[PDB]
């Protein structure tokens, strides 16, 4: 069924699945040991796969997700695709393992005493985190690809605290159109979506910048949930009216203005990822 | 809840 890809294929006999790292309504990620996955050392990794009762579309979706990763290329701030098992057996997408989990949980677990999300990140750490992710997106955008699902839950943290952009499930190649237009309705990450994406079904690098602004908000609120007490239909209304989230507590006006710039009503007026990287670099340098 |  699935067209083999020798250069990326990896022997199942050299892979030992382990404990689950994350589960979803359309997937499953587990830890594993890959023998010789390193071309220079014939290795703890993560393996993404389908649920036991997945459909044809769930398969096509994961395959498309893998393909996007193959095309994007390597970058320090993008989770590394190591290989895949696509022949005679379930589809396994092997990716670099991030020992500190996703950004959301990473931050929430590192909030100050008494600020627990339920029953420590310095200011500079927050800027650095943001800067690393901006670099990752600048790279992705330069490949003329859009992520479409930027959010703290989709950022992984390695043992060395390196930020890695992940989950390319909604990622699209816009090299030929410079803008992806979703022709139909579907379940999308609405609270991280730009107005033109939500209402016009138009996605661009600038709609990714809007999402980056929301991600920035999540970072500075240490894992806060976008639009506090605002339900589904309630959010759609507010955005139409011009609503924008308030400034996080531990945030300078400069960084908040950067967030607000990412949420400019006019897509072309939002900063480019290159501009964000330059400005963030400047802020870090002065903070250092 | 994140995807609607
Ligand atoms: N390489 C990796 N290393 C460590 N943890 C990982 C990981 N890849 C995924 N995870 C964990 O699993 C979670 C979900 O991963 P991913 O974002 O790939 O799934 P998903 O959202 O596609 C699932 P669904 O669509 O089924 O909801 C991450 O937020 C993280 O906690
Ligand atoms: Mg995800
Ligand atoms: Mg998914």
């Amino acid at each position: 069924e699935l067209p083999e890809d020798p250069k990326w294929e990896f022997p199942r006999d050299k892979l030992t699945l382990g404990k689950p790292l994350g589960e979803g309504a359309f997937g499953q990620v587990v830890m594993a040991e890959a023998v010789g996955i390193d071309k220079d050392k014939p290795v703890t990794v993560a393996v993404k796969m389908l649920k036991d009762d997945a459909t044809e579309k769930d398969l096509s979706d994961l395959v498309s997700e893998m393909e996007m990763m193959k095309m994007i290329g390597k970058h320090k701030n993008i989770i590394n695709l190591l290989g895949a098992c696509t022949q005679d057996g379930p589809l396994y997408v092997i990716v670099e393992y991030a020992s500190k989990g996703n950004l959301r949980e990473y931050l929430r677990a590192r909030r100050p005493p008494g600020m627990e999300y339920s029953y420590q990140m310095t200011f500079k750490d927050l800027v650095s985190c943001t800067y690393q992710l901006a670099r990752g997106m600048e790279y992705l955008a330069s490949q003329k690809c859009i992520h479409r699902d930027l959010a703290a839950r989709n950022v992984l943290v390695t043992e060395n605290n390196v930020m890695k952009i992940a989950d390319f499930g909604l990622a699209r190649d816009i090299n030929n159109i410079d803008y992806y237009k979703k022709t139909t309705n579907g379940r999308l990450p609405v609270k991280w979506m730009a107005p033109e994406a939500l209402f016009d079904r138009v996605y661009t690098h600038q709609s990714d910048v809007w999402s980056f602004g929301v991600l920035m908000w999540e970072i500075f609120t240490l894992g806060g949930s976008p639009y506090p007490g605002i339900p589904v239909e309630e959010l759609f209304k507010l955005l139409k009216e011009g609503h924008r989230m308030d400034k996080p507590a531990n945030c300078t006006n400069e960084l908040y203005m950067m967030m607000r710039d990412c949420w400019h009503a006019v897509p072309s007026q939002r900063p480019t990822f290159k501009q964000l990287v330059e400005d963030l670099d400047r802020i870090l340098t002065l903070t250092t | 809840e994140e995807y609607l």
